[PDB]
């Protein structure tokens, strides 16, 4: 599996003999759950378990809600009211699903930024990173389509804006948009296909998550030092590691219980805070709300999208050199995807051999700048595209690309890293003497 | 939604609850006044007997229901309303349906879009409803007295309305705190007689209807509070016992 | 005997979880 | 000491309840919703018909039969003795629970001209085909071949019980209340 | 992997070595396709690939159809007509899904009767048999709820009858029935939850199929002789076996192609033959049609349900000794589930040490009687309940139960089997 | 219906196709006679212009649609039919909708429940329709010469109808081949003036309208058969290539 | 002749399987293209009347309301009483005209004779259906959602932001009456 | 030279399926 010296499963009882000789499912489970795990993991390693739980929560609440929702424009909003108003616990089941989407997205953003800091994207873990990026993209599509399903004002006009982006793509974009919508406009065919795809994609996410877990079992966990576990012998491996069960299972289920305590407090006492009140208005295709805001986990990319306009010099250059094939609209769409792509390519853009940012004294600055910049993009995405928010959005968008494309490549040439500790055992004993 | 008066409704906060009497008063005022224009097409009449609402007795809900005329969804004949029917749609075509207005409006914003005001004060929908109902002054703003749009009324809370050119600043910016609304001033002093002799001021009636509309938007708010508490207690006990188990386990390795 | 420490654990968890959720269902903090 | 596994079972307990309390709502949401609960009582009144034919009326999602029986079917010699039925209960909501499956205890009227029933086969709920179908007069269930006689009493096939008679009463000689 | 001596995967391309050092997805794929397979397999082994095809087809057509269907009792039938009438290729996509469900049940009945004949359920293969039984139960539920979705007359009255079965359970049954319905009758709650569950369960079926594949890889394939592959050495294993890729992949894809030629011929030129005309009538809660007939793959179990009327002597005995707790209704429901239960227990009921039925000269007779009996059960399901069909269906059900509960335990105690070949190699050579 | 007349229709068999002129004749017969009672709520009127159907010019379909008038969703009031509208519902509530009748009926059965008759003859839907249309004899069966129902008519093809007890049997089930149907005998010779001067006998009109109702039930039969041939050809080629591959590959194992 | 090679045969089988796949995939994505929706482009024939708020209608086309307006008794008069220099939103911005023109009163029309002009009812710079009925004091429309007033020609002068009430494809207009094609 | 038979076979098998499914079904 991971190459770490470990004890294989042996079937103890007679029933274990009978099964293990026929189907080694218990052996596979044991080999998965007994994986030797670095002793020095901190609380940033909880988030994978929080994500795994969130996927279950979303699946089971969706399936329950899918017994009562109706994917028809005459009936969708009414069926959501039926859920809120007649179904036993249906108000809680809805609020759990809607806030659980926000929980899921904040958890992935924490899990990504953990990876970006401790270098968990670096070799040999590039495959794990790529599968993570596929998971994230499938989550994004899932959550967008789900947010279209209740067919409020924000569902309809947000879909109308976002599906308009495909219309920017020169030539094929009108065909792509028409094929997506099933018509010239967001309509019942859009709602019904979005419902079908929103039911479908969670199982594809679960399959990708299975591949992701197999990938990290194929590499072993990273750790705050970036120093690998000693493969030399079982003695040194055990000096560097403890089994994942029970120690880290109980650690992560404790942290999960606390995260769910706050989540259930939110869902109990303020469930509408994350939502947008205009989505309690039925979709009116004649009358746009005063301000369409896509929900918070999309805002930094929507900020990047709006940040580029024909007023911008680099946009004027792109227009000129492309003979106007790159208009500002399509430029913004390309930037909006480029922002996710360039984060996907980070295993090959960080030239530095040192894995953990903990020992990279200059990298720490640009990372905490990137974190602040992601916060600024999230907040600025909600603001009106006037002065000064146009400047703040443009500067933040520029720094996002500058981080992955410039700062990371240069730091691996310029930086003078600290020397990591010699082994995980030493780092652990340095705290817990 | 314009900046509201922060009305201290009894249902606010984790322990807040609906006053059944205030709900009944708000229902009465809605029936006598608002039902002339505003529907509640998502509210089932039978919800008037639901626990944690007005909890009217079933025969009284039936008596209430029969005042409506309902085009039967299968027979086509018009008939008396039944508790299984919903409230009618809005009779006046441009009157918004009120089934969700207490959620479909936010009264608090920012600062600077940070949302912390909504974090402490909540969404503020009932306070917005109260502010609109209380927002008609005795006379217009002194500006542009010659230019009031005919068929509209100035309201201090309403922000989506038309504004005369003379009241617009040159940037196209609203000088007035309020704006002109098509809704005529609906409440008037002692308009509704509360049979118990409760205060029938416009403020009292506006508060009572705001509470009734909050219940109409979230009938099961009480049950949500109780599920919230029971979940928080379960997850507190689980959290503490997991913390102690983790501490005992990891003490063994250091 | 030994098992009643386990089972007494089992029983102890039951009443403690239920009782505390019951208390808060009185709504009086 | 053993207070270790005392603690470990207490935490396991708080866990298994927290999950157990999460699972029950996922089941209970499929139980009848408050709208479907509300439809459990309905009021209706229905009018007259010629003899030798049956009506049908919807209630509670299911048909109510109203047959005004022929001379051959009000009489049938009353030939069926109570000792040759499959089900000896009247299955009638309008009389006591000790009533027998007798012709007059089945009918609504004194002469036996008027027979009101649920149109629902007591086997698995299909509508029995009427006219004078089956081998005992009465009705025939097409789904599994249960035979009901002219009084709606089960005579052959998989059904366990006579066709139940709902709560119903005449208001006028021309019309009959069902609720 | 399987315990057959085999060459492991070996990465050689630069990209292969880069990936294999990080995720052995290609190594697992190679092990999956390169498994040494007995060279003497006959055409009855094709049905596993056809089953995978059918599952993929039904999933993909469901997903496409689910973009246009509406799970509401005012819109379902109209949305199905919209699919049939306005959607590009929608008529063909729907006839594909409808006939593909029949193809799927055909391929599982042939796969089952293969396994029954060649003893593929015997030790160590009890676990793959049990996973197969779970797959089959999930297919039955999936197909039933799918057939409820068009909201035709047959859809509605099937949904009515089947939920009544849960109501037949003494005491608690009314609670389970009302929980499945969501109310006192079949209505929009039933259709909408049956849609949600018909969408859900194919992914469960897929995961069960994955576990089934892992199970039979973990045991290795059975073969017509029932003699195991020689584990002693690569040299002997290679004489008894041949790699699955390419030889059997190509054989199975050929068989799949020739099967689908007839499948697409049916879907093109006679797509309604296997269906019911009455399901082109909108559901009417006030009148049941006069042609109540399940879709054909359920007809044997419907026949077994109908066979036990209250006059049947065993039913009377059970009613007496149960003091009325069992009746013809509940007896019939218990029997209709027992028909599948007793088939799930076949790995333990067959006491014989001999694996393959072709060396069991008496077993052949009772097996072919069972296959004929299953045909009779299918045919009697379509007939009326009058004489003589009541007798025929009763005798058929009795033989179905007697086969598993009596004949199989006895034969393993009394049969005088033939001696099988010494090796798969010998059998293959003897046949060329 | 048993013993339906096996009418030869040009659309029968894998090479069968609709006669466009027969379809137009059937459309005329339906419009003038049958459309008074029956409807086709699932048939879009625009489909009369689409390939494989009557293939009328769109201006003719637009003129045809204008003969109807419908309660439009946007105006709530009677509004002349447009090609995007569907055919109206049955004006007589007793009369079944014909949109799928040619698929919702089997004319052929057995033998002995085996389904072989359907396997060679097809389902028999439009043949059943023709048999019902042609099924009204000049004289009743004389078993109930003074005793037949008044509001119903004997038809030798229809099986679901009422039967007089003098025609009924307890020992058997029913003397007569057919039964009594509520539909009056709808066709008469030269009832419809075919502008082509085609044969307007009861037989000819009944065939034409049965073919029209067949197209109404399966408007894409043509495309379905074309796709059938295309798939059969692809799978034939692939099957032969896979056979030769398998044989040349396994010839190594010999 | 074709080659006797085995790999020739093998690759030919791969080719046949490739096309047997590609012809099977295309229907699964093609079905998502418009189906019944393509007939939303209806001919919109109506019976005639004189006087502008008589025959002219907010009628739904391309799923959205439209205005078709003969310059009958207010629109040509006020069109002959609003200057090209008074208008704000400039270019012809029109699909029934071939190429651009400044702030033009006609050439918003189907005809150079300028007897009929047409615009989307769905005022699109945010989204509204402004009240037509020749109302609003340039004889056109006024927006309750937004407060603009419009020229009888369907063109903006007074309001928060300048976009004209936009011009769809229309012509033929032959039976004295609303028509499309 | 290489890909003489491999490419030529593939294109031959592809085109043949397209040919015989088209012309004989259509005519
Ligand atoms: C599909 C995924 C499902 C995941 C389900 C997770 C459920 C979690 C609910 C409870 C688990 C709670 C924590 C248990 C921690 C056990 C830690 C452990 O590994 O020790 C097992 C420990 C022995 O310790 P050692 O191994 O010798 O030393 C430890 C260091 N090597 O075994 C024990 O005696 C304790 C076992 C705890 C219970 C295990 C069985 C639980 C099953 C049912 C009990 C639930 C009862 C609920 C009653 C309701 C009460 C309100
Ligand atoms: C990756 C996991 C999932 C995510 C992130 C997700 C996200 C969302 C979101 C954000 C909404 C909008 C909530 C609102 O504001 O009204 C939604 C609605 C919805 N989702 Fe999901 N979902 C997931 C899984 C599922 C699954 C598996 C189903 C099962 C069919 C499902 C069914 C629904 C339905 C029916 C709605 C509309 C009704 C409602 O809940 O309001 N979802 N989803
Ligand atoms: C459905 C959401 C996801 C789930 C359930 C999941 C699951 C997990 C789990 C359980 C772990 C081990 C514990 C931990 O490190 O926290 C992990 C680690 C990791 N995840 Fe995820 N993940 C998800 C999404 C992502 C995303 C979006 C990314 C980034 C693009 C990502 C990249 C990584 C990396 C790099 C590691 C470390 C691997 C190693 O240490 O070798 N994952 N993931
Ligand atoms: C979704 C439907 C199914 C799929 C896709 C599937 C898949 C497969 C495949 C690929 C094989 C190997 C090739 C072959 O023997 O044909 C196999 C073998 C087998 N299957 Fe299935 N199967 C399905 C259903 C079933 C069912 C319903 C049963 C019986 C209850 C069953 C029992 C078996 C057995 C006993 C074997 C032989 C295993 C061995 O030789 O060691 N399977 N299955
Ligand atoms: C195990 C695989 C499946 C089986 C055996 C199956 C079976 C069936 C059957 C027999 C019908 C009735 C068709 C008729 O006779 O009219 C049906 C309908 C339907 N199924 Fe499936 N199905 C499967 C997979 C799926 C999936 C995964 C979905 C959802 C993505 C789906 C969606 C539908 C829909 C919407 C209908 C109603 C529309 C129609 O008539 O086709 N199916 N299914
Ligand atoms: S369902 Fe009525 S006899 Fe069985
Ligand atoms: S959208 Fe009406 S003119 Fe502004």
């Amino acid at each position: 599996m991971s190459g770490i010296p470990h004890d294989h499963y042996e079937p103890r009882t007679g029933i274990e003999k009978w099964l293990h000789s026929r189907l080694p499912i218990v052996a596979l489970a044991y080999d998965t759950i007994m994986i030797p795990t670095p002793r020095n993991l901190n609380w940033m390693w909880i988030w994978g378990v929080v994500l795994a739980f969130c996927l279950v929560l979303q699946i089971v609440t969706g399936i329950v809600l899918a017994m009562h929702y109706t994917p028809h424009v005459d009936l969708a909003f009414a069926s959501v009211e039926h859920i809120m108003r007649n179904v036993n616990g249906g108000f809680m089941l809805r609020y759990l699903h809607a806030n659980g989407a926000s929980l899921f997205f904040i958890a992935v953003y924490l899990h990504i930024f953990r990876g970006l800091y401790y270098g968990s994207y670096k070799a040999p873990r590039e495959v794990t990173w790529i599968v993570g990026m596929l998971i994230y993209l499938a989550m994004m599509a899932t959550a967008f389509m789900g947010y279209v399903l209740p067919w409020g004002q924000m569902s309809f006009w947000g879909a109308t804006v976002i599906t308009g982006l495909f219309g920017a793509i020169p030539g094929i974009g009108h065909s792509i948009q028409t094929w997506l919508l099933g018509g010239p406009a967001v309509d019942n065919a859009t709602l019904n296909r979005f419902f079908s795809l929103h039911y479908l994609l969670p199982f594809v996410i679960a399959a990708l998550v299975a591949i992701h877990i197999w990938a990290f079992h194929s590499t072993g966990n990273n750790n705050p030092t970036g120093v690998e576990v000693r493969r030399t012998s079982k003695a040194e491996a055990q000096k560097d590691t403890v089994p994942f069960w029970p120690y880290f299972i109980i650690k992560d289920v404790f942290a999960l219980a606390v995260v769910l305590l706050v989540f259930f407090a939110i869902v109990g006492f303020m469930p509408n805070y994350l939502g947008h009140p205009d989505n309690y208005i039925e979709a009116n295709p004649l009358s746009t709300p005063a301000h369409i805001v896509p929900e918070w986990y999309f805002l930094p990319f929507y900020a990047i999208l709006r940040a580029f306009t024909a007023d911008v010099w680099v946009v004027q250059i792109a227009n000129f050199i492309s003979f106007g094939i790159i208009d500002a609209k399509f430029f913004g769409v390309l930037a909006m995807f480029g922002a996710i792509l360039v984060m996907a390519l980070v295993p090959w853009l960080d030239t530095s051999p040192v894995r953990s940012g903990r020992y990279r004294p200059m990298f720490k600055i640009y990372f905490w700048l990137l974190a602040a910049d992601f916060v600024i993009l999230t907040w600025v995405g909600a603001q009106q595209t006037t002065f000064p928010y146009d400047w703040i959005s443009l500067i933040a968008s520029a720094y996002w690309f500058a981080y992955f494309l410039v700062i990371l490549p240069i730091l691996g040439a310029i930086e003078k890293p600290v020397a990591p500790p010699a082994t995980i055992e030493e780092d652990f004993n340095a705290h817990y003497s | 939604g314009g900046h509201v008066e922060d009305v201290p409704f009894s249902f606010e906060g984790p322990f807040g609850t609906f006053d059944q009497h205030q709900l009944q008063r708000g229902l009465q005022v809605y029936t006598e006044v608002c039902a002339a224009c505003h529907g509640m097409k998502f509210v089932p009449i039978r919800s008037l007997s639901e626990p944690g609402g007005p909890e009217l007795p079933e025969d009284q809900v039936r008596a209430y229901a029969t005042q409506f005329t309902v085009t039967d969804e299968e027979t086509g004949e018009d008939r008396e309303g039944k508790p299984t029917d919903h409230f009618p749609h809005s009779a006046l075509e441009n009157a918004p349906d009120l089934s969700l207005m207490a959620k479909a409006r936010a009264g608090f914003h920012g600062p600077m879009g940070t949302g912390i005001s909504q974090l402490f004060n909540g969404i503020g929908g009932p306070e917005y409803i109260y502010s609109v109902l209380t927002g008609f002054p005795e006379e217009p703003p002194k500006c542009a007295e010659g230019h009031e749009p005919d068929g509209f009324y100035y309201n201090r809370a309403f922000q989506n309305g038309s504004v005369p050119d003379t009241c617009k600043d040159a940037n196209g910016v609203k000088t007035t705190a309020g704006s002109w609304i098509a809704m005529p001033p609906p409440l008037m002093d002692d308009l509704v007689e509360y049979a118990d002799g409760h205060d029938a001021s416009v403020h009292a009636m506006a508060e009572d209807v705001s509470a009734f509309l909050m219940w109409a938007a979230e009938p099961k708010l009480m049950a949500r509070k109780q599920a919230g508490f029971t979940a928080v207690m379960f997850l507190t006990v689980l959290s503490v016992l997991l913390y102690l188990t983790n501490k005992r386990l990891w003490a063994g390795v250091k | 005997w030994k098992y009643r420490y386990r089972l007494g654990g089992f029983a102890s968890g039951a009443l403690l979880a239920l009782a505390l959720a019951g208390i808060f269902s009185t709504g009086n903090f | 000491g053993t207070r270790r596994d005392f603690l470990y079972y207490a935490t396991a307990g708080a866990g298994a309840v927290a999950t157990g309390a999460a699972v029950w709502p996922l089941i209970n949401q499929m139980n009848p919703s408050a709208d479907v609960q509300a439809l459990a009582s309905i009021f209706v009144d229905v009018s007259s018909v010629e003899p030798g034919v049956q009506l049908t009326v919807k209630f509670l999602g299911k048909p109510i039969f109203i047959r005004r029986r022929t001379e051959a079917d009000i009489e049938l010699g009353r030939s069926v003795q109570l000792g040759q039925l499959v089900d000896t209960n009247a299955r009638n909501a309008n009389i006591d629970a000790g009533a027998e499956a007798t012709d007059q205890n089945r009918t609504l009227d004194e002469a036996g001209e008027w027979l009101v029933m649920w149109g629902v086969c007591t086997h698995l709920g299909c509508v029995p085909i009427g006219g004078v179908s089956g081998d005992f007069g009465g009705w025939f269930c097409p789904c599994h071949g249960s035979h009901y006689d002219s009084a709606g009493r089960i005579r052959k096939g998989p059904a366990p019980e006579n066709l139940p008679i709902p709560l119903a009463k005449f208001i006028d000689e021309t019309t009959i209340q069902l609720g």
